[PDB]
């Protein structure tokens, strides 16, 4: 699935 | 930031660093700014005002430092330069400081999610935490009012928010501050925001998440008693930034 969904607001890993 | 501890973009992931060249050859440090979306950082409009050329700003995701690189970060262009329409400085105070940059790297694509990018969440109309808060602020800007030069690694610190009330009091800005500002001091005036910091974000817990509740405006002096750092009021400018993204 396309890179972008990765992104989760406000999370730190 | 006067005060604070130094940090790494992992603990910020979403700080954005903006730069101007001169063709001469340098590029020099503007503002700070925050990931909103794979292709939109949030900043101020102050920071861009007197040099509106998008072809010469750089955006930089993933860096840790200032003038040297950071393993990770991500260098993109300025497609679009929107500054707020209705922005206003007087002595002391920018009204409707927020400004949007879209970004785009050399590759034509925008960010790409990493341990060191990730964007940040926008609150819900006009919901802001209660003053009492504590948020952070990070940046590249002076650590002390006198110096002329920015650290070379990014800082964060913690500061409250108080109440418009306690702003408004004759001696800290009357009614410089507008509903439209938020204002954040540490209890005991160590530690603030300063001069570079301009754009970046403060960060609050609101509803569970990491919420962008502020974007560095003004302030008299740094870390002076009874002069907090204002914000632009990023819950009251929702309209504005869904109209442009
Ligand atoms: C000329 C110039 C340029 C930049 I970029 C700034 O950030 C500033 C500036 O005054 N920033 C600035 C200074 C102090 C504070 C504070 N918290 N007291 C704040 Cl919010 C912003 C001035």
């Amino acid at each position: 699935p396309p890179e972008e969904l990765k992104f989760q607001c406000g999370q730190k890993t | 930031i006067i005060g604070g501890e130094f940090t790494t973009i992992e603990n910020q992931p979403w700080f954005a660093a903006i730069y101007r060249r001169h063709r001469g050859g340098s590029v020099t440090y503007v503002c700070g700014g925050s990931l909103m979306s794979p292709c939109w950082v949030i900043s101020a409009t102050h920071c861009f005002i007197d040099y509106p050329k998008k072809e010469d700003y750089i955006v930089y995701l993933g860096r840790s430092r200032l003038n040297s690189n950071t393993q990770g970060e991500m260098k993109f262009e300025v497609e679009n330069l929107i500054l707020h329409k209705d922005y206003s400085a007087d002595t002391l105070a920018h009204h409707n400081d927020i400004a949007l940059l879209k970004i785009r790297s050399k590759e034509g694509r925008c960010a790409q999610p990493s341990r060191t990018i990730q964007t940040i969440c926008l609150p819900s109309m006009y919901n802001d935490p209660q003053f009492g808060t504590s948020c952070e602020i990070t940046g590249f800007g002076k650590e002390a009012s006198t110096d002329y030069l920015y650290p070379e690694q990014l800082k964060m610190t913690v500061v409250k928010l108080i109440s418009h009330r306690e702003c408004q009091q004759p001696h800290y800005y009357g009614s410089e501050v507008t509903t439209k500002m938020l204002c954040a001091a540490d209890p005991q005036w160590k530690t603030d925001s300063c001069q570079g910091d301009s754009g970046g974000p403060l960060v609050c817990s609101l509803q569970g998440r990491m919420t962008l509740t502020g974007i560095v405006s003004w302030g008299r002096g740094c870390a002076l008693k009874d002069k907090p750092g204002v914000y632009t009021r990023v819950s009251h400018f929702l309209p504005w930034i869904r109209s442009h993204t």
